[PDB]
């Protein structure tokens, strides 16, 4: 039924992850900076 | 060789056959997934040219 | 209402899916299904066959 | 001087080269599995197991399921709209 | 500008299919393709 894989969690989707950490970054330092609001 | 033709033609029907009744008959598939996921080609030759591919899209 | 007309609206969409998508997809969604039944009873019959 | 014994040497030979190899394949694909439709395992009732076994069925699966659904979201999303606007 | 139930949560979501559906749902639709080929020869 439910089947837990061995598969590549970062080998292939580290830069991904690079660019999520730099969008919360970035989210992070606009939330007072460029929010504006 | 005669018991191997009595049990595939008398019973073991294929339409409701389950995955997990081949999974737990025979591991070697499972090693086979380990194998090209590990090489990362989801594409080994030999996969849908005898099955349906409808590529519909 | 803004809100009637939509659910309606949705009604309508459902019904003609049901009436044109439905049978459409539902034949050949049964074709795949028969395509691969007899793709297994033939790799029955090979294997039969092979043992015979 | 003796002469040559097929029939007597066949502990070595096998039936051609692929033949045996599928021999131990095909011994075991038939022999542990259900004789004709055992353990339907229909039963199921826990909410999702309830839908799996109530309309979620593959025998039809039709769109009556996801016209139920979205029924019962529009349904909750009228109050939520009375909720809020 | 507020992006806290946006942003992050979307977020976090898009990992739990990144990684769920790459070990379970893809794999066992693979699974599914390569026993029939093997049931196949």
């Amino acid at each position: 039924m439910l089947k837990r894989f061995p598969t590549p969690i970062l080998k292939v989707y580290w830069p991904f992850f690079v660019a999520g950490a730099a969008v919360y970054y970035g989210m992070s330092k606009a939330a007072d900076l460029s929010s504006n609001t | 060789l005669q018991s191997t033709l009595d049990n595939i033609q008398s019973a073991r029907p294929f339409d409701e056959l389950t995955v997990d009744d081949l999974t737990k008959i025979k591991p070697e598939i499972d090693a086979k997934v380990e194998e090209m996921v590990k090489k990362g080609k989801w594409d080994v030759p030999g996969y849908k040219d005898r099955f349906g591919n409808l590529n519909v899209m | 209402n803004d809100e009637s007309i939509l659910l309606l609206t949705f009604l309508g969409f459902t019904g003609l899916v049901a009436k044109y998508l439905a049978p459409a997809y539902k034949d050949f969604a049964d074709a795949r299904m028969k395509k691969v039944s007899d793709v297994l009873n033939a790799s029955r019959n090979k294997h039969v066959e092979a043992v015979k | 001087v003796s002469t040559l014994i097929p029939p007597k040497v066949v502990s070595s030979k096998n039936i051609g080269s692929a033949p045996n190899a599928k021999r131990i394949a095909n011994v075991v694909h038939f022999y542990k599995s259900l004789p004709q439709g055992p353990a339907p395992a229909i039963k199921a009732n826990t909410r999702l197991a309830r839908y799996k076994a109530k309309y979620f069925d593959g025998d039809n699966a039709s769109g009556k399921p996801l016209w139920h659904f979205a029924l019962g979201i529009i349904a909750f999303g009228y109050s939520m709209e009375y909720y809020f606007h | 500008f507020y992006f806290m139930n946006q942003l992050t949560y979307g977020f976090l979501l898009m990992i739990t299919l990144l990684i769920l559906f790459s070990q379970f749902f893809l794999p066992m639709i693979l699974r599914l393709y390569v026993s029939r080929l093997f049931i196949s020869k």
